[PDB]
Protein backbone atom coordinates (compact mmCIF):
# COMPACT_ATOMS: atom_id res chain seq x y z
CA UNK A 1 0.00 0.00 0.00
CA UNK A 2 0.77 3.51 0.00
CA UNK A 3 -0.09 6.00 2.87
CA UNK A 4 -2.79 8.88 1.84
CA UNK A 5 -1.23 12.68 1.70
CA UNK A 6 -2.25 16.04 0.99
CA UNK A 7 -5.36 15.57 3.25
CA UNK A 8 -7.43 18.43 3.10
CA UNK A 9 -10.91 19.55 4.72
CA UNK A 10 -12.97 21.19 2.33
CA UNK A 11 -15.85 23.03 4.35
CA UNK A 12 -18.80 25.78 3.24
CA UNK A 13 -21.90 26.28 5.20
CA UNK A 14 -20.87 23.36 7.65
CA UNK A 15 -21.00 20.82 4.76
CA UNK A 16 -17.49 19.43 5.16
CA UNK A 17 -15.51 17.09 3.04
CA UNK A 18 -11.84 16.09 3.76
CA UNK A 19 -10.25 15.17 0.54
CA UNK A 20 -6.53 13.35 -0.29
CA UNK A 21 -4.25 11.78 -3.02
CA UNK A 22 -3.52 9.48 -4.71
CA UNK A 23 -6.07 8.18 -6.74
CA UNK A 24 -6.27 4.42 -5.41
CA UNK A 25 -3.98 1.65 -7.58
CA UNK A 26 -4.81 -1.94 -5.90
CA UNK A 27 -5.52 -0.44 -2.56
CA UNK A 28 -8.92 1.03 -0.79
CA UNK A 29 -8.98 3.77 1.86
CA UNK A 30 -11.28 3.81 5.19
CA UNK A 31 -11.78 7.44 6.99
CA UNK A 32 -11.83 7.66 11.04
CA UNK A 33 -13.31 11.20 12.52
CA UNK A 34 -12.77 11.72 16.31
CA UNK A 35 -12.55 14.35 19.17
CA UNK A 36 -9.42 14.77 20.76
CA UNK A 37 -10.71 13.02 23.73
CA UNK A 38 -13.48 10.96 21.89
CA UNK A 39 -13.59 7.67 20.41
CA UNK A 40 -12.48 7.30 16.63
CA UNK A 41 -15.61 6.62 14.25
CA UNK A 42 -15.04 5.09 11.08
CA UNK A 43 -16.72 6.51 7.47
CA UNK A 44 -16.36 5.95 3.99
CA UNK A 45 -15.57 2.19 4.59
CA UNK A 46 -13.48 0.45 2.13
CA UNK A 47 -14.33 3.18 -0.47
CA UNK A 48 -11.91 4.01 -3.75
CA UNK A 49 -13.34 7.73 -4.01
CA UNK A 50 -10.08 10.04 -2.30
CA UNK A 51 -12.70 11.91 -0.52
CA UNK A 52 -15.06 11.41 2.21
CA UNK A 53 -18.13 13.65 3.14
CA UNK A 54 -17.76 14.11 7.22
CA UNK A 55 -20.56 17.00 7.09
CA UNK A 56 -22.52 14.18 9.42
CA UNK A 57 -19.94 13.87 11.82
CA UNK A 58 -19.09 17.73 12.55
CA UNK A 59 -22.45 19.13 12.42
CA UNK A 60 -23.34 17.73 16.10
CA UNK A 61 -20.84 19.85 17.66
CA UNK A 62 -19.75 22.87 14.88
CA UNK A 63 -17.17 24.13 18.02
CA UNK A 64 -15.67 21.12 18.68
CA UNK A 65 -12.11 20.00 17.20
CA UNK A 66 -11.83 17.30 15.04
CA UNK A 67 -9.04 15.12 13.52
CA UNK A 68 -9.26 12.41 10.80
CA UNK A 69 -6.84 10.03 10.02
CA UNK A 70 -7.39 8.13 6.25
CA UNK A 71 -6.16 4.32 6.15
CA UNK A 72 -5.02 2.16 3.20
CA UNK A 73 -6.08 -0.93 2.84
CA UNK A 74 -4.61 -3.43 -0.29
CA UNK A 75 -6.81 -5.14 -2.53
CA UNK A 76 -8.66 -8.19 -1.79
CA UNK A 77 -9.07 -7.31 2.34
CA UNK A 78 -0.53 -5.48 11.36
CA UNK A 79 -1.99 -1.69 12.05
CA UNK A 80 -2.65 -0.24 8.43
CA UNK A 81 -0.81 2.42 6.79
CA UNK A 82 -2.48 6.29 7.48
CA UNK A 83 -2.07 9.68 7.60
CA UNK A 84 -3.66 12.15 10.37
CA UNK A 85 -5.01 15.35 8.54
CA UNK A 86 -4.97 18.98 10.44
CA UNK A 87 -7.55 19.70 12.75
CA UNK A 88 -10.37 20.68 11.90
CA UNK A 89 -12.66 23.27 14.09
CA UNK A 90 -16.18 23.58 11.93
CA UNK A 91 -17.11 27.19 13.77
CA UNK A 92 -14.03 28.58 13.43
CA UNK A 93 -13.22 27.30 9.90
CA UNK A 94 -15.85 26.86 7.47
CA UNK A 95 -16.18 28.94 4.52
CA UNK A 96 -18.94 31.11 4.54
CA UNK A 97 -21.38 30.54 1.21
CA UNK A 98 -21.97 32.96 -1.51
CA UNK A 99 -25.17 35.11 -0.45
CA UNK A 100 -28.19 35.99 -2.80
CA UNK A 101 -29.92 39.18 -2.29
CA UNK A 102 -33.77 38.43 -1.75
CA UNK A 103 -34.80 41.49 -2.64
CA UNK A 104 -34.96 45.34 -2.44
CA UNK A 105 -37.13 47.97 -1.66
CA UNK A 106 -37.89 51.35 -1.56
CA UNK A 107 -39.73 52.83 1.58
CA UNK A 108 -39.55 56.30 2.19
CA UNK A 109 -36.54 58.17 0.90
CA UNK A 110 -34.36 54.82 1.82
CA UNK A 111 -34.08 51.58 0.83
CA UNK A 112 -34.46 48.15 1.97
CA UNK A 113 -32.37 45.29 0.82
CA UNK A 114 -32.63 42.09 2.30
CA UNK A 115 -30.33 38.97 2.33
CA UNK A 116 -31.77 35.41 1.39
CA UNK A 117 -31.24 33.20 4.85
CA UNK A 118 -27.98 31.13 4.15
CA UNK A 119 -28.98 27.24 4.88
CA UNK A 120 -26.37 25.65 6.69
CA UNK A 121 -25.77 21.68 6.81
CA UNK A 122 -26.84 21.77 10.76
CA UNK A 123 -29.95 20.40 11.24
CA UNK A 124 -32.69 21.48 14.03
CA UNK A 125 -35.84 19.21 14.15
CA UNK A 126 -35.98 18.43 10.71
CA UNK A 127 -35.11 22.24 9.50
CA UNK A 128 -31.45 23.14 8.52
CA UNK A 129 -30.10 26.24 10.70
CA UNK A 130 -29.24 29.42 8.70
CA UNK A 131 -25.45 30.50 9.08
CA UNK A 132 -27.47 33.65 11.26
CA UNK A 133 -29.15 30.41 13.55
CA UNK A 134 -25.34 28.91 14.03
CA UNK A 135 -22.96 31.91 14.27
CA UNK A 136 -26.17 34.91 15.77
CA UNK A 137 -23.86 37.86 16.35
CA UNK A 138 -20.47 36.73 15.27
CA UNK A 139 -21.99 37.07 11.92
CA UNK A 140 -22.95 40.14 10.03
CA UNK A 141 -23.66 40.64 6.64
CA UNK A 142 -21.62 43.75 4.12
CA UNK A 143 -23.48 45.58 1.38
CA UNK A 144 -21.24 46.95 -1.24
CA UNK A 145 -23.38 49.45 -3.38
CA UNK A 146 -23.23 52.44 -5.26
CA UNK A 147 -24.88 55.29 -7.37
CA UNK A 148 -24.24 54.94 -10.76
CA UNK A 149 -23.53 58.15 -11.74
CA UNK A 150 -21.09 58.79 -9.19
CA UNK A 151 -17.12 57.70 -8.88
CA UNK A 152 -16.41 55.25 -5.64
CA UNK A 153 -18.39 53.49 -3.50
CA UNK A 154 -20.27 53.19 -0.11
CA UNK A 155 -20.39 50.33 2.12
CA UNK A 156 -23.10 49.45 4.81
CA UNK A 157 -23.12 46.50 7.24
CA UNK A 158 -26.00 44.82 9.11
CA UNK A 159 -26.21 42.90 12.03
CA UNK A 160 -29.05 40.97 10.91
CA UNK A 161 -29.97 40.19 7.41
CA UNK A 162 -31.63 43.70 5.90
CA UNK A 163 -29.80 46.40 5.25
CA UNK A 164 -31.63 50.05 5.53
CA UNK A 165 -29.71 52.60 3.45
CA UNK A 166 -30.01 56.36 2.15
CA UNK A 167 -30.64 57.09 -1.57
CA UNK A 168 -30.45 59.69 -3.57
CA UNK A 169 -34.12 60.53 -5.13
CA UNK A 170 -34.87 59.27 -8.84
CA UNK A 171 -31.45 57.01 -8.49
CA UNK A 172 -30.21 53.78 -9.72
CA UNK A 173 -28.18 51.89 -7.21
CA UNK A 174 -26.68 48.60 -7.56
CA UNK A 175 -25.60 46.42 -4.92
CA UNK A 176 -23.59 42.94 -3.70
CA UNK A 177 -23.21 41.32 -0.05
CA UNK A 178 -20.25 39.41 1.66
CA UNK A 179 -21.42 36.96 5.02
CA UNK A 180 -18.50 38.05 7.49
CA UNK A 181 -17.16 36.95 10.36
CA UNK A 182 -15.52 39.93 11.70
CA UNK A 183 -13.83 38.14 15.04
CA UNK A 184 -11.96 35.61 12.37
CA UNK A 185 -8.38 36.60 10.97
CA UNK A 186 -8.62 33.99 8.25
CA UNK A 187 -11.17 33.35 5.80
CA UNK A 188 -13.21 35.68 7.19
CA UNK A 189 -15.32 36.80 4.26
CA UNK A 190 -17.57 34.79 1.88
CA UNK A 191 -17.27 35.60 -1.54
CA UNK A 192 -19.73 38.45 -3.29
CA UNK A 193 -23.08 38.07 -4.28
CA UNK A 194 -23.95 38.69 -7.97
CA UNK A 195 -25.03 42.31 -8.58
CA UNK A 196 -28.84 43.21 -8.14
CA UNK A 197 -29.73 46.82 -9.61
CA UNK A 198 -32.64 48.83 -9.28
CA UNK B 1 -26.08 40.80 -28.37
CA UNK B 2 -26.43 41.90 -32.07
CA UNK B 3 -30.14 42.77 -33.70
CA UNK B 4 -29.64 46.35 -35.50
CA UNK B 5 -32.87 47.83 -34.86
CA UNK B 6 -32.80 46.79 -31.14
CA UNK B 7 -29.38 48.84 -30.88
CA UNK B 8 -30.85 52.69 -30.84
CA UNK B 9 -31.33 53.07 -27.23
CA UNK B 10 -28.68 54.23 -24.45
CA UNK B 11 -27.10 51.08 -22.67
CA UNK B 12 -29.40 49.31 -20.56
CA UNK B 13 -28.28 46.23 -17.79
CA UNK B 14 -32.28 44.91 -17.93
CA UNK B 15 -32.07 44.86 -21.30
CA UNK B 16 -28.59 43.80 -22.26
CA UNK B 17 -27.56 41.54 -19.74
CA UNK B 18 -30.81 40.18 -17.85
CA UNK B 19 -33.32 39.72 -20.81
CA UNK B 20 -30.06 38.79 -23.14
CA UNK B 21 -26.61 37.77 -22.29
CA UNK B 22 -24.27 40.63 -22.61
CA UNK B 23 -20.24 40.00 -23.38
CA UNK B 24 -18.20 41.56 -20.60
CA UNK B 25 -17.22 44.54 -22.50
CA UNK B 26 -21.01 45.18 -22.88
CA UNK B 27 -21.67 45.11 -19.42
CA UNK B 28 -18.47 47.36 -18.87
CA UNK B 29 -19.68 50.30 -21.11
CA UNK B 30 -22.99 50.11 -18.48
CA UNK B 31 -20.64 49.74 -15.51
CA UNK B 32 -17.53 51.83 -16.32
CA UNK B 33 -16.04 51.34 -13.55
CA UNK B 34 -13.39 48.60 -13.14
CA UNK B 35 -14.37 47.20 -9.80
CA UNK B 36 -17.79 47.65 -10.36
CA UNK B 37 -17.90 45.81 -13.43
CA UNK B 38 -15.53 43.07 -12.39
CA UNK B 39 -18.07 42.36 -9.66
CA UNK B 40 -21.06 41.52 -11.68
CA UNK B 41 -18.69 39.65 -14.13
CA UNK B 42 -17.34 37.82 -11.89
CA UNK B 43 -21.24 35.77 -10.50
CA UNK B 44 -22.89 36.72 -13.79
CA UNK B 45 -20.68 34.77 -16.32
CA UNK B 46 -19.72 32.09 -13.66
CA UNK B 47 -23.06 29.44 -14.45
CA UNK B 48 -25.14 27.98 -12.40
CA UNK B 49 -23.13 24.81 -11.44
CA UNK B 50 -26.62 23.38 -10.11
CA UNK B 51 -27.89 22.98 -13.59
CA UNK B 52 -26.29 19.16 -13.77
CA UNK B 53 -28.72 18.17 -10.92
CA UNK B 54 -25.43 17.04 -9.16
CA UNK B 55 -27.67 16.01 -5.67
CA UNK B 56 -29.03 12.40 -5.57
CA UNK B 57 -31.78 10.55 -3.68
CA UNK B 58 -33.92 13.35 -3.46
CA UNK B 59 -31.09 16.29 -1.93
CA UNK B 60 -31.49 20.06 -3.03
CA UNK B 61 -28.69 21.54 -4.65
CA UNK B 62 -27.72 25.12 -4.14
CA UNK B 63 -25.21 27.21 -6.42
CA UNK B 64 -21.90 28.88 -5.52
CA UNK B 65 -19.21 30.25 -7.28
CA UNK B 66 -17.72 27.28 -9.29
CA UNK B 67 -19.11 25.14 -7.11
CA UNK B 68 -22.55 23.86 -5.49
CA UNK B 69 -23.73 22.79 -1.66
CA UNK B 70 -25.91 20.14 -1.64
CA UNK B 71 -28.44 19.08 1.32
CA UNK B 72 -29.58 15.51 1.98
CA UNK B 73 -32.46 13.91 3.15
CA UNK B 74 -31.50 12.86 6.70
CA UNK B 75 -31.28 9.66 5.22
CA UNK B 76 -28.20 10.11 3.09
CA UNK B 77 -25.21 11.57 3.06
CA UNK B 78 -22.04 12.19 0.57
CA UNK B 79 -21.13 15.50 -1.65
CA UNK B 80 -23.98 14.83 -3.64
CA UNK B 81 -25.87 12.63 -1.46
CA UNK B 82 -25.21 9.13 -3.39
CA UNK B 83 -24.18 7.23 0.04
CA UNK B 84 -27.87 5.50 1.69
CA UNK B 85 -27.31 5.13 5.81
CA UNK B 86 -29.19 2.46 4.89
CA UNK B 87 -26.94 0.31 3.23
CA UNK B 88 -24.12 0.80 5.67
CA UNK B 89 -24.90 -2.16 8.49
CA UNK B 90 -21.56 -3.47 8.78
CA UNK B 91 -19.60 -4.70 11.62
CA UNK B 92 -16.92 -1.59 10.72
CA UNK B 93 -19.26 0.88 11.43
CA UNK B 94 -19.75 1.42 15.08
CA UNK B 95 -19.87 -2.42 15.47
CA UNK B 96 -22.66 -3.22 13.32
CA UNK B 97 -25.11 -1.08 16.10
CA UNK B 98 -24.16 -4.43 18.24
CA UNK B 99 -23.74 -4.68 21.73
CA UNK B 100 -21.31 -7.28 21.91
CA UNK B 101 -19.88 -9.36 18.80
CA UNK B 102 -20.95 -8.85 15.32
CA UNK B 103 -20.64 -10.71 12.57
CA UNK B 104 -21.01 -9.71 9.05
CA UNK B 105 -23.13 -11.92 6.57
CA UNK B 106 -22.74 -10.93 2.70
CA UNK B 107 -25.31 -10.89 0.76
CA UNK B 108 -27.65 -10.74 4.11
CA UNK B 109 -28.19 -9.10 7.29
CA UNK B 110 -25.36 -8.76 9.83
CA UNK B 111 -25.85 -10.72 13.02
CA UNK B 112 -24.80 -9.75 16.38
CA UNK B 113 -24.26 -12.09 18.92
CA UNK B 114 -22.68 -12.60 22.74
CA UNK B 115 -19.87 -13.09 24.91
CA UNK B 116 -20.08 -16.52 27.12
CA UNK B 117 -22.92 -15.53 30.34
CA UNK B 118 -24.87 -13.54 28.12
CA UNK B 119 -27.86 -14.15 25.40
CA UNK B 120 -28.86 -12.45 22.77
CA UNK B 121 -32.18 -10.13 23.49
CA UNK B 122 -35.32 -10.54 20.81
CA UNK B 123 -34.57 -7.16 19.25
CA UNK B 124 -30.84 -9.05 17.52
CA UNK B 125 -28.78 -6.46 18.88
CA UNK B 126 -28.98 -6.08 22.65
CA UNK B 127 -27.40 -8.72 25.43
CA UNK B 128 -28.64 -9.76 29.04
CA UNK B 129 -26.95 -11.60 31.59
CA UNK B 130 -27.30 -15.13 31.80
CA UNK B 131 -25.77 -15.92 35.22
CA UNK B 132 -25.23 -14.13 38.51
CA UNK B 133 -21.92 -12.51 38.30
CA UNK B 134 -21.48 -12.11 34.39
CA UNK B 135 -17.79 -10.78 33.56
CA UNK B 136 -17.30 -7.39 32.75
CA UNK B 137 -19.77 -5.93 34.69
CA UNK B 138 -18.94 -4.33 38.48
CA UNK B 139 -21.93 -5.18 40.53
CA UNK B 140 -20.93 -3.34 43.93
CA UNK B 141 -22.29 -0.65 41.48
CA UNK B 142 -24.89 -1.81 38.59
CA UNK C 1 0.28 3.81 38.70
CA UNK C 2 1.59 7.40 38.68
CA UNK C 3 -0.89 10.28 39.17
CA UNK C 4 -4.52 8.23 39.18
CA UNK C 5 -6.46 7.98 42.23
CA UNK C 6 -7.99 5.47 44.89
CA UNK C 7 -10.30 2.58 42.38
CA UNK C 8 -13.13 2.34 45.38
CA UNK C 9 -13.42 -0.82 46.82
CA UNK C 10 -14.91 -3.63 44.84
CA UNK C 11 -15.21 -1.21 41.67
CA UNK C 12 -12.23 -3.18 39.89
CA UNK C 13 -13.34 -6.67 41.13
CA UNK C 14 -11.15 -8.52 38.43
CA UNK C 15 -7.74 -7.26 39.62
CA UNK C 16 -4.94 -9.79 40.73
CA UNK C 17 -2.55 -9.46 43.45
CA UNK C 18 0.18 -12.00 42.95
CA UNK C 19 2.24 -12.80 45.51
CA UNK C 20 5.52 -15.04 45.68
CA UNK C 21 6.59 -16.64 48.96
CA UNK C 22 3.90 -13.92 50.72
CA UNK C 23 5.67 -11.13 49.09
CA UNK C 24 3.89 -8.98 46.39
CA UNK C 25 5.51 -9.75 43.06
CA UNK C 26 2.62 -8.48 40.24
CA UNK C 27 -0.94 -7.78 39.01
CA UNK C 28 -2.95 -9.84 36.64
CA UNK C 29 -6.89 -10.14 35.55
CA UNK C 30 -9.10 -12.49 36.62
CA UNK C 31 -10.97 -14.09 33.28
CA UNK C 32 -13.14 -16.64 34.53
CA UNK C 33 -13.12 -18.47 37.93
CA UNK C 34 -9.71 -20.80 37.41
CA UNK C 35 -7.41 -18.28 34.96
CA UNK C 36 -5.63 -15.29 35.76
CA UNK C 37 -3.85 -13.40 32.44
CA UNK C 38 -0.21 -11.76 33.82
CA UNK C 39 2.88 -10.69 32.52
CA UNK C 40 5.64 -13.27 31.44
CA UNK C 41 8.15 -11.02 32.74
CA UNK C 42 6.57 -10.99 35.96
CA UNK C 43 7.71 -14.33 36.75
CA UNK C 44 11.46 -13.78 35.22
CA UNK C 45 13.51 -14.40 38.72
CA UNK C 46 10.84 -16.94 39.73
CA UNK C 47 12.81 -19.94 42.06
CA UNK C 48 10.36 -21.18 44.26
CA UNK C 49 7.20 -21.98 41.80
CA UNK C 50 5.42 -23.81 44.18
CA UNK C 51 4.62 -20.94 46.29
CA UNK C 52 2.70 -18.65 44.41
CA UNK C 53 -0.53 -17.37 45.38
CA UNK C 54 -3.45 -15.36 43.45
CA UNK C 55 -5.06 -12.75 45.99
CA UNK C 56 -8.91 -11.65 44.39
CA UNK C 57 -11.21 -9.21 46.56
CA UNK C 58 -7.90 -7.48 47.69
CA UNK C 59 -7.91 -3.66 48.41
CA UNK C 60 -5.84 -2.09 51.28
CA UNK C 61 -2.78 -4.27 51.37
CA UNK C 62 -2.25 -3.67 55.05
CA UNK C 63 -5.72 -4.71 56.13
CA UNK C 64 -7.54 -8.06 55.75
CA UNK C 65 -11.28 -7.71 54.88
CA UNK C 66 -13.33 -11.07 54.47
CA UNK C 67 -13.56 -10.06 50.86
CA UNK C 68 -10.02 -11.35 49.89
CA UNK C 69 -10.13 -14.59 48.21
CA UNK C 70 -6.50 -16.47 48.16
CA UNK C 71 -5.54 -19.42 45.76
CA UNK C 72 -2.31 -21.05 44.96
CA UNK C 73 -1.06 -20.94 41.62
CA UNK C 74 -1.19 -24.31 39.73
CA UNK C 75 0.49 -23.20 36.65
CA UNK C 76 1.93 -20.74 34.83
CA UNK C 77 1.90 -20.68 31.20
CA UNK C 78 3.89 -18.56 28.68
CA UNK C 79 4.38 -18.25 25.00
CA UNK C 80 8.08 -20.01 24.00
CA UNK C 81 8.24 -17.37 21.77
CA UNK C 82 9.24 -15.04 24.94
CA UNK C 83 12.85 -14.22 26.62
CA UNK C 84 13.56 -13.77 29.89
CA UNK C 85 15.11 -9.75 29.80
CA UNK C 86 12.80 -8.75 26.49
CA UNK C 87 9.64 -6.93 26.39
CA UNK C 88 8.46 -8.93 23.11
CA UNK C 89 5.19 -11.28 24.04
CA UNK C 90 4.96 -10.38 27.28
CA UNK C 91 2.05 -12.65 29.10
CA UNK C 92 1.37 -15.23 30.82
CA UNK C 93 -1.87 -17.57 31.95
CA UNK C 94 -1.90 -18.35 34.82
CA UNK C 95 -4.33 -21.55 36.26
CA UNK C 96 -5.90 -21.22 39.90
CA UNK C 97 -5.51 -24.70 41.74
CA UNK C 98 -9.23 -24.28 43.15
CA UNK C 99 -11.95 -21.59 42.04
CA UNK C 100 -12.62 -18.48 43.42
CA UNK C 101 -16.14 -18.28 43.91
CA UNK C 102 -17.58 -14.53 42.49
CA UNK C 103 -18.93 -12.09 44.46
CA UNK C 104 -19.66 -8.38 44.87
CA UNK C 105 -15.83 -7.47 44.76
CA UNK C 106 -14.75 -10.91 42.91
CA UNK C 107 -15.49 -10.59 38.98
CA UNK C 108 -13.93 -11.59 36.15
CA UNK C 109 -12.87 -9.48 32.93
CA UNK C 110 -14.30 -10.10 29.90
CA UNK C 111 -11.48 -11.61 26.92
CA UNK C 112 -13.15 -10.50 23.89
CA UNK C 113 -13.16 -12.01 20.47
CA UNK C 114 -10.39 -10.97 18.45
CA UNK C 115 -12.10 -9.33 15.37
CA UNK C 116 -14.29 -7.29 17.90
CA UNK C 117 -10.84 -6.45 19.97
CA UNK C 118 -8.92 -5.19 16.76
CA UNK C 119 -12.01 -3.41 14.71
CA UNK C 120 -14.13 -2.00 17.54
CA UNK C 121 -12.10 -2.37 20.80
CA UNK C 122 -9.23 -0.48 19.85
CA UNK C 123 -10.87 2.67 18.57
CA UNK C 124 -12.39 3.33 22.26
CA UNK C 125 -9.98 5.99 23.22
CA UNK C 126 -9.48 5.53 26.88
CA UNK C 127 -9.26 2.69 28.93
CA UNK C 128 -8.41 1.94 32.68
CA UNK C 129 -5.15 0.20 33.95
CA UNK C 130 -4.91 -0.34 37.77
CA UNK C 131 -2.95 -1.51 40.42
CA UNK C 132 -0.47 -1.37 43.34
CA UNK C 133 2.80 -0.48 41.73
CA UNK C 134 4.73 2.74 42.36
CA UNK C 135 2.82 6.25 42.96
CA UNK C 136 6.65 7.65 41.35
CA UNK C 137 9.06 6.77 39.00
CA UNK C 138 11.62 4.87 41.40
CA UNK C 139 9.36 5.74 44.23
CA UNK C 140 6.77 3.51 47.19
CA UNK C 141 4.29 1.17 46.14
CA UNK C 142 0.49 1.91 47.15
CA UNK C 143 -1.07 0.49 49.72
CA UNK C 144 -4.54 0.63 48.10
CA UNK C 145 -5.57 -0.06 44.63
CA UNK C 146 -5.48 2.71 42.42
CA UNK C 147 -6.60 3.41 38.63
CA UNK C 148 -5.67 5.29 36.01
CA UNK C 149 -7.97 6.34 32.51
CA UNK C 150 -5.52 6.38 29.82
CA UNK C 151 -5.75 7.02 26.01
CA UNK C 152 -4.47 4.62 23.38
CA UNK C 153 -2.27 5.57 20.62
CA UNK C 154 -2.01 3.38 17.00
CA UNK C 155 2.06 2.59 17.14
CA UNK C 156 2.43 4.90 14.26
CA UNK C 157 1.55 7.66 16.33
CA UNK C 158 3.44 6.25 19.53
CA UNK C 159 6.73 6.14 17.58
CA UNK C 160 6.62 9.90 15.76
CA UNK C 161 5.38 11.43 19.58
CA UNK C 162 8.09 9.36 21.64
CA UNK C 163 11.30 10.81 22.43
CA UNK C 164 14.25 8.81 20.68
CA UNK C 165 16.31 6.41 23.45
CA UNK C 166 19.42 4.50 21.65
CA UNK C 167 18.91 1.17 21.69
CA UNK C 168 15.35 1.00 22.92
CA UNK C 169 13.16 -2.07 22.35
CA UNK C 170 11.05 -2.08 19.40
CA UNK C 171 7.19 -1.59 19.59
CA UNK C 172 5.89 -4.95 17.58
CA UNK C 173 2.43 -5.75 16.39
CA UNK C 174 2.27 -7.50 19.89
CA UNK C 175 1.95 -4.30 21.79
CA UNK C 176 0.64 -1.08 21.69
CA UNK C 177 1.22 2.19 23.67
CA UNK C 178 -1.48 4.45 25.35
CA UNK C 179 -0.79 7.35 28.18
CA UNK C 180 0.49 10.50 28.31
CA UNK C 181 4.09 11.92 26.96
CA UNK C 182 4.09 15.20 29.59
CA UNK C 183 5.30 12.84 32.65
CA UNK C 184 1.97 13.41 34.47
CA UNK C 185 0.20 9.66 34.55
CA UNK C 186 1.53 6.35 33.86
CA UNK C 187 1.47 2.97 34.97
CA UNK C 188 4.43 1.76 36.45
CA UNK C 189 6.88 -1.53 37.61
CA UNK C 190 5.11 -2.91 40.29
CA UNK C 191 1.65 -2.01 38.21
CA UNK C 192 2.69 -5.14 35.53
CA UNK C 193 0.32 -8.20 34.81
CA UNK C 194 -2.38 -6.04 35.65
CA UNK C 195 -5.44 -4.90 33.30
CA UNK C 196 -5.96 -2.70 30.36
CA UNK C 197 -9.65 -2.66 30.28
CA UNK C 198 -12.22 -1.17 27.95
CA UNK C 199 -15.44 -0.53 28.62
CA UNK C 200 -17.99 -0.52 25.75
CA UNK C 201 -21.50 -0.45 25.70
CA UNK C 202 -22.25 -1.60 29.10
CA UNK C 203 -19.01 -4.30 29.63
CA UNK C 204 -15.89 -4.25 30.24
CA UNK C 205 -12.93 -6.07 28.34
CA UNK C 206 -9.47 -7.19 28.39
CA UNK C 207 -7.60 -5.15 25.80
CA UNK C 208 -3.98 -5.09 27.25
CA UNK C 209 -1.56 -6.21 30.37
CA UNK C 210 0.60 -3.50 31.94
CA UNK C 211 4.09 -4.70 30.54
CA UNK C 212 7.25 -2.12 29.89
CA UNK C 213 8.04 1.57 29.51
CA UNK C 214 10.92 4.05 29.51
CA UNK C 215 10.79 5.06 33.49
CA UNK C 216 7.07 5.65 34.55
CA UNK C 217 5.24 8.79 33.34
CA UNK C 218 8.71 10.45 31.57
CA UNK C 219 8.27 12.94 29.50
CA UNK C 220 8.38 11.89 25.74
CA UNK C 221 7.44 8.55 26.58
CA UNK C 222 4.17 6.19 26.87
CA UNK C 223 3.83 2.98 28.71
CA UNK C 224 3.49 -0.13 26.60
CA UNK C 225 1.06 -2.79 27.32
CA UNK C 226 0.71 -6.09 25.42
CA UNK C 227 -1.84 -6.67 22.97
CA UNK C 228 -3.89 -9.20 24.16
CA UNK C 229 -6.10 -9.27 20.82
CA UNK C 230 -3.09 -11.35 19.15
CA UNK C 231 -3.13 -14.42 21.65
CA UNK C 232 -7.16 -14.66 22.25
CA UNK C 233 -6.87 -17.86 20.25
CA UNK C 234 -3.71 -18.68 22.53
CA UNK C 235 -5.89 -18.17 25.82
CA UNK C 236 -8.79 -19.94 24.61
CA UNK C 237 -6.74 -23.00 23.81
CA UNK C 238 -4.86 -23.46 26.44
CA UNK C 239 -7.79 -23.08 29.01
CA UNK C 240 -9.47 -26.04 27.26
CA UNK C 241 -6.06 -28.11 28.23
CA UNK C 242 -5.11 -30.79 30.68
CA UNK C 243 -2.74 -29.81 33.32
CA UNK C 244 0.74 -31.21 33.53
CA UNK C 245 2.79 -32.17 36.51
CA UNK C 246 5.29 -28.74 36.71
CA UNK C 247 4.25 -25.08 37.21
CA UNK C 248 5.80 -23.52 34.40
CA UNK C 249 4.76 -24.46 31.07
CA UNK C 250 6.46 -22.86 27.73
CA UNK C 251 3.40 -23.57 25.50
CA UNK C 252 4.20 -23.44 21.60
CA UNK C 253 2.87 -19.07 20.01
CA UNK C 254 1.25 -19.24 17.94
C1 LIG D 1 -23.04 18.97 -12.93
O1 LIG D 1 -23.18 17.59 -12.61
C2 LIG D 1 -21.96 16.87 -12.36
C3 LIG D 1 -22.20 15.46 -11.77
O2 LIG D 1 -23.37 14.82 -12.27
C4 LIG D 1 -21.01 17.64 -11.42
O3 LIG D 1 -19.72 17.15 -11.59
C5 LIG D 1 -20.88 19.12 -11.71
O4 LIG D 1 -19.98 19.69 -10.78
C6 LIG D 1 -22.28 19.71 -11.80
O5 LIG D 1 -22.22 21.10 -11.99
C1 LIG E 1 -34.27 20.65 -0.65
O1 LIG E 1 -33.77 20.12 0.58
C2 LIG E 1 -33.71 18.70 0.63
C3 LIG E 1 -33.23 18.29 2.02
C4 LIG E 1 -35.12 18.14 0.38
O2 LIG E 1 -35.91 18.44 1.52
C5 LIG E 1 -35.77 18.71 -0.87
O3 LIG E 1 -37.10 18.20 -0.99
C6 LIG E 1 -35.71 20.23 -0.91
O4 LIG E 1 -36.10 20.73 -2.20
CA1 LIG F 1 -32.50 42.71 -26.48
CA1 LIG G 1 -28.83 43.91 -26.77
CA1 LIG H 1 -22.96 48.97 -24.96
CA1 LIG I 1 -20.58 47.90 -27.39
CA1 LIG J 1 -22.44 29.57 -9.79
CA1 LIG K 1 -6.69 -6.24 52.29
CL1 LIG L 1 -28.35 33.79 7.39
CL1 LIG M 1 -6.05 -23.10 46.33
MG1 LIG N 1 -36.92 43.09 -18.57
MG1 LIG O 1 -25.51 45.51 -25.92
MG1 LIG P 1 -16.32 49.66 -25.10
NA1 LIG Q 1 4.93 10.76 30.43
Amino acid sequence: TVAAYNLTWKSTNFKTILEWEPKPVNQVYTVQISTKSGDWKSKCFYTTDTECDLTDEIVKDVKQTYLARVFSYPAGNGEPLYENSPEFTPYLETNLGQPTIQSFEQVGTKVNVTVEDERTLVRRNNTFLSLRDVFGKDLIYTLYYWKSSSSGKKTAKTNTNEFLIDVDKGENYCFSVQAVIPSRTVNRKSTDSPVECM
Amino acid sequence: ANAFLEELRPGSLERECKEEQCSFEEAREIFKDAERTKLFWISYSDGDQCASSPCQNGGSCKDQLQSYICFCLPAFEGRNCETHKDDQLICVNENGGCEQYCSDHTGTKRSCRCHEGYSLLADGVSCTPTVEYPCGKIPILE
Amino acid sequence: IVGGKVCPKGECPWQVLLLVNGAQLCGGTLINTIWVVSAAHCFDKIKNWRNLIAVLGEHDLSEHDGDEQSRRVAQVIIPSTYVPGTTNHDIALLRLHQPVVLTDHVVPLCLPERTFSERTLAFVRFSLVSGWGQLLDRGATALELMVLNVPRLMTQDCLQQSRKVGDSPNITEYMFCAGYSDGSKDSCKGDSGGPHATHYRGTWYLTGIVSWGQGCATVGHFGVYTRVSQYIEWLQKLMRSEPRPGVLLRAPFP
